């Protein structure tokens, strides 16, 4: 149906029959590119779009390109303190598993998810255990250490 | 008759020249139009990153608050 | 009676430009 | 030799016309260029606002440091014995 | 006067300046803190497709007479401190250590709408009186002030 560019980076294309909703457009992007909904803002004809107002609303049909701007800030940033006291931030979602979180730490600090080991509120965390499954509120601090 | 003929062949040889310059200016105009489209986007990019820099500030405010309300619960316990 | 080698239209020899393209004889 | 004259007067009615259009494409091209000078600036504006959001993050990153340091000093002073 | 230049924000807000053959960049931001009062650290200046660094001069990146400079307002300055009203509201301010308290109070006015006559700032126990700079009361960055109110 429709095309999408990423700040003169990648091009994508999507199937959505265009009575489709903005959140369920962004989701079909998080499918393609794994960039979390909250961290993209979509633009047509100079203007940004909102969740409630849909594709049919802004009169957007076939082969029509859509410009994508990567947001910087996430929904739900947390923290990581260490022994040294060197302090880091992550951007994540309540649905994200720990095997996932570690890979983001590796991304910034270059250390493998094999050796990384995380602790919160007197409890060592194992993986495939969502953040709701460790009662992680927003702006939590996880103590972390090596093996 | 056949002296005016000499100048109506230059007249349409001039239309050829003029068109050629039309073509190039149009061709060109379009290459520049590609760069003029990004503008509207970048203007937005700015005004996302902005509202976000703001959003981070308001996260700080509310943290630094917690911290002053702690350095008064520790300012009491000084016996 | 000539065909504008842009839109190939049978045009009158009287016309210096196209009836469609505003485009000359020799191009 | 009525069409021959009528067509040299139609010919240059056209070469005035196609000049006037070439004037408005040039005039245009100019303005086009004055919109193209903003883009270098806006590409910066982005990267400033960015680097700022960063330097603000770093501030917030570090504050949280002070904040366990406080909560931890108040787990220390709370158990007075 | 040897020469002058023009300087624009992003809108139509055009200004003009007097600068010699070669003055350093910080000096130009300082002439802006002399016509617009925007602190040096809160501006970055642009020519061609490039920003301009603090240490270098105008002669060095080719500037001839009555060329234009594009100006972008930064979003935050060197220092940020905090102010905690008795309402239970804490707001944030932008400063530099050389800034006077009458300066600071005027910024509190600008956000909460209340005049610096009927204001007072206090830090870590004891009373702030004015003229004196932030550096002169030993005010760290991300250090917090309490605030309270006066009459007349
Ligand atoms: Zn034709």
């Amino acid at each position: 149906q429709i095309f999408v560019k990423t700040l003169t980076g990648k091009t994508i294309t999507l199937e959505v029959e265009p009575s489709d909703t903005i959140e369920n457009v962004k989701a079909k992007i998080q499918d393609k590119e794994g960039i979390p909904p909250d961290q993209q803002r979509l633009i047509f004809a100079g203007k940004q779009l909102e969740d409630g107002r849909t594709l049919s609303d802004y009169n957007i049909q076939k082969e029509s390109t859509l410009h994508l701007v990567l947001r910087l800030r996430g929904g739900m940033q947390i923290f990581v303190k260490t022994l040294t006291g060197k302090t880091i931030t992550l951007e994540v979602e309540p649905s994200d598993t720990i095997e996932n979180v570690k890979a983001k730490i590796q991304d910034k600090e270059g250390i493998p998810p094999d050796q990384q080991r995380l602790i919160f509120a007197g409890k060592q965390l194992e993986d495939g255990r969502t953040l709701s499954d460790y009662n992680i509120q927003k702006e939590s601090t996880l103590h972390l250490v090596l093996r | 008759l056949e002296d005016l003929k000499q100048q109506l062949q230059q007249a349409e040889e001039a239309l050829v020249a003029k068109q050629e310059v039309i073509d190039k200016l149009k061709e060109e105009a379009e290459q520049h139009k590609i760069v003029m489209e990004t503008v509207p986007v970048l203007k937005a990019q700015a005004d996302i990153y902005k509202a976000d820099f703001q959003a981070e500030r308001q996260a700080r405010e509310k943290l630094a608050e917690k911290k002053e309300l702690l350095q008064e619960q520790l300012e009491q316990l000084q016996r | 009676r000539w065909a504008c080698q842009s839109c190939t239209f049978e045009n009158e020899a009287a016309a210096v430009l196209c009836s469609i393209c505003e485009r000359p004889r020799l191009a």
